[PDB]
């Protein structure tokens, strides 16, 4: 698998035809399309059986290219849950001037910046996915 | 009266006061920690491009 | 928000938010401006409100101080006293607060409206913080004014350079003029995306407009324009360092002789390292730009800043200076921005250069030491207090002449601005003389250099080069032929219809007249290209048919007419009812029925 796709819907449902055909409730790749919450646990449960198959780095939070005030920004509009499929934000917006109080925390908080300014880490220590030191 | 109630008048002057102090107080630590948050941001992604 | 009183400056918490601005008010000082004005609203860090649901009462006399906030009189607790007493309202530093009397220039400032004159003469001579005040103030106002505009959608886009633009709809249009930039508007449905900066220009004729633009991405015809903005920034520093002669070159370095021309000029140079800071006044066509290149290469090992006010100032101060200076340069203005091309030569952000031709409107963080700023006629006391803000020089000196035309300042309608009024450097430059002039003009005729040195001059300045052709041809001014309230002066056109052929030499003249509907109706039926001496503080012409208008003294003005003379090299022609001016100027006095 190439290191860029992340999105990984259409074979969710090729593999549930292949292996499930006939079961009899439909199935919503991503759970941001659920109806109640008994429809979100149905599709994340199979969600958590396919997921055991694509690569581990296309998971975790989705990061993009923002401007403000003529200065490049890296944050992440979205993630890619073992769960519940792609979310994207809603509320985004490239080329802005100044940011109130708000915005300065939740990109402070965000671990985009930091993991995207830092040095690769090969851990050997441990078998849990390291990102950056 | 004029020798107890200009006493609560005192109490009162002083605890808005003090109150307005520490609202002071709070308004510019909270300038402090934008400013240092903003530096941080900047100079982070200054290692990037 | 605790800071020192704008009249007394003991340390302070109080702001009347009914002023505009918000400054800060000792105790006294914010009871005496609560008093007297209209100003009926006063805050601290705090909110000075009736805290009751309901009660919105807003002036501070009526309010009572209760048990953790602020009520009126109706919803006051029993056990509460009032925040306006012993002329100090309630807040921070009630016992050091001193105050003053000065409340008089203060109320003066904070209830004027900038409409008249009288209120700028007393912008101008009121005090350090005052001035300060009055600068912010009225920025703030022209801010408000011109944001009181609106929009302006293009009916078609003919080129890159002719435009069809029509404005807003009961609105008054703003006029053509290079001030004013415009702001372009472009949305998709869904998203509406700043399109660029673009500055207009009055056409050959009507309603076809030039236009320039800071971008090639061209315009379309849903686009709507509107004059870019921002908000009005407080400032520090003041308006003018204080003097400081000094007895020896204070590590002014200078060089041996190497362009002995400018001995005259090392005259001046000696001086300006024997003092802090002086005045230079630089008539146009005289040693000005050619002095502070002189003084660039003489003391070469010493950072020096140039600074403008248009694009067009720093372009007249950048060309002739890429000449005598290795390249080995810098005067990087603009980043995003410069409606009309600005500097094309080097980088934008590294202050590479010990020489640098800025603008002080966008002067960046650097040091120097000196600062030489040229257009002191059109700077203000906000550009003053910046150049204070951004630079921080050893040296300073002030170059320009004060018999050029102001600021715009359209908001004075009752009046007019004597220079001395101008601004604080003009005040001084003409309340004791630049302390330096500098002889004498060498572009210009001398007959219009000697002659017009009769009437705002003293006869000091001088040129080369009297002939030929300048003679006065006084025609009687006629009705005024009006169009738009702006006078058309036909019959002394009137004068020109016979013109086009009798002058054999002259048929790249330009017909210049103060009013822009007097240029306009000119290019209608015209012969030569069209340029008021607004558009012209760094242009040169070889002829010129100067075309004045109405008896109005807008026409008769000694500043406006030594700046339309002042741009010719061969000849120039006054057809005016001059009852006295062509008594200071003195040629051959020709009548227009007769060719002779
Ligand atoms: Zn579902
Ligand atoms: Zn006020
Ligand atoms: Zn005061
Ligand atoms: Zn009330």
């Amino acid at each position: 698998w190439d290191l860029l796709k992340y999105d990984f819907t259409e074979e969710r449902l090729k593999l549930f035809d292949r292996y499930f055909k006939y079961w009899d409730q439909t199935y919503h790749p991503n759970c941001v399309n659920c109806l109640d919450d008994r429809c979100i646990l149905h599709c994340a449960n199979f969600n958590v059986l396919f997921s055991t198959v694509f690569p581990p780095t296309s998971f975790g939070p989705l990061v993009r290219k923002i401007f403000v005030d003529g200065v490049p920004f890296v944050v992440s509009t979205g993630y890619h849950f073992r769960e519940l499929g792609v979310v994207h934000n809603q509320d985004v917006n490239l080329h802005s001037s100044r940011l109130s109080f708000k915005e300065l925390l939740v990109y402070a908080a965000d671990p985009a910046m930091h993991a995207a300014s830092g040095n690769l880490l090969l851990d050997k220590r441990t078998t849990c996915f390291s990102v950056a030191a | 009266r004029d020798a107890a109630m200009q006493r609560k008048l005192e109490k009162m002057a002083d605890q808005a006061m003090t109150q307005m102090y520490k609202q002071a107080r709070s308004e510019d630590k909270r300038a402090k920690v934008t400013s240092a948050m903003q530096t941080m941001l900047f100079t982070m992604l200054r290692k990037l491009d | 928000a605790v800071g020192a009183c704008v009249l007394c400056n003991s340390q302070t918490s109080l702001r009347c938010g009914a002023c505009i601005r918000r400054p800060f008010l000792c105790c006294k000082c914010c009871y005496d401006h609560v008093i007297s004005t209209s100003h009926k609203l006063v805050l601290s860090v705090n909110p000075y409100v009736c805290n009751a649901p309901g009660c919105d009462v807003t002036d501070v006399t009526q309010l009572y101080l209760g048990g953790m906030s602020y009520y009126c009189k109706s919803h006051k607790p029993p056990i509460s006293f009032p925040l306006c007493a012993n002329g100090q309202v309630f807040g921070l530093y009630k016992n050091t607060c001193v105050g003053s009397d000065n409340v008089t220039d203060f109320n003066a400032i904070a209830t004027c409206d900038w409409t008249n004159a009288g209120d700028y003469i007393l912008a101008n001579t009121c005090t350090e913080r005052l001035k300060l005040f009055a600068a912010e103030t009225l920025k703030a106002t022209e801010e408000t004014f011109k944001l009181s505009y609106g929009i302006a959608t293009v009916r078609e886009v003919l080129s890159d350079r002719e435009l069809h633009l029509s404005w807003e709809v009961g609105k008054p249009r703003p006029p053509l003029n290079r001030n004013y930039v415009f702001t372009g508007y472009r949305v998709t449905k869904n998203s509406k995306v700043q399109i660029g900066e673009y500055t207009f220009e009055k056409g050959d004729y009507g309603d076809a407009v030039v236009y320039r633009g800071t971008t090639t991405y061209k315009l379309n015809v849903g686009d709507y324009f509107v004059l870019t903005s921002h908000t009005v920034m407080p400032l520090s520093a003041p308006t003018l360092v204080p003097q400081e002669h000094y007895v020896r070159i204070t590590g002014l370095y200078p060089t041996l002789n190497i362009s002995d021309e400018f001995s005259s000029n090392v005259a001046n140079y000696q001086k300006v390292g024997m003092q802090k800071y002086s005045t230079l006044q630089g008539p146009p066509g005289t040693g000005k730009s050619h002095f502070a290149i002189g003084l660039a290469l003489y003391y070469p090992s010493a950072r020096i800043v140039y600074t403008a006010c248009s694009h067009a100032a720093v372009d007249a101060l950048c060309e002739k200076a890429l000449k005598y200076l290795p390249i080995d340069k810098c005067s990087r203005i603009i980043p995003a921005r410069a409606r009309v091309e600005c500097f094309d030569k080097f980088k934008v952000n590294s202050t590479l250069e010990q020489y640098v031709f800025c603008t002080v409107n966008a002067l960046p963080e650097t040091t120097a030491d000196i600062v030489v700023f040229d257009e002191i006629s059109m700077a203000t006391n906000y550009d003053l207090s910046v150049v204070n803000a951004r630079l921080r020089a050893k040296h300073y000196v002030y170059i320009g002449d004060p018999a050029q035309l102001p600021a715009p300042r359209t908001l004075l309608t009752k009046g007019t601005l004597e220079p001395e009024y101008f601004n604080s450097v003009c005040r001084l430059m003409k309340t004791i003389g630049p302390d330096m002039f500098l002889g004498t003009c060498r572009r210009c005729p001398a007959e219009i250099v000697d002659t017009v040195s009769a009437l705002v001059y003293d006869n000091k300045l001088k040129a080369h080069k009297d002939k030929s052709a300048q003679c006065f041809k006084m025609f009687y001014k006629g009705v005024i032929t009006h169009d738009v309230s702006s006078a058309i002066n036909r019959p002394q056109i009137g004068v020109v219809r016979e013109f086009l052929t009798r002058n054999p030499a002259w048929r790249k003249a330009v017909f210049i007249s103060p009013y822009n509907s007097q240029n306009a109706v000119a290019s209608k039926i015209l012969g030569l290209p069209t340029q008021t001496v607004d558009s012209s503080q760094g242009s040169e012409y070889d002829y010129v048919i100067f075309t004045q208008t109405t008896e109005t003294a807008h026409s008769c003005n000694v500043n406006r007419f030594n700046v339309a003379i002042t741009r010719a090299k061969v000849g120039i022609l006054c057809i005016m009812s001059d009852r006295d001016l062509y008594d200071k100027l003195q040629f051959t006095s020709l009548e227009i029925p007769r060719r002779n």
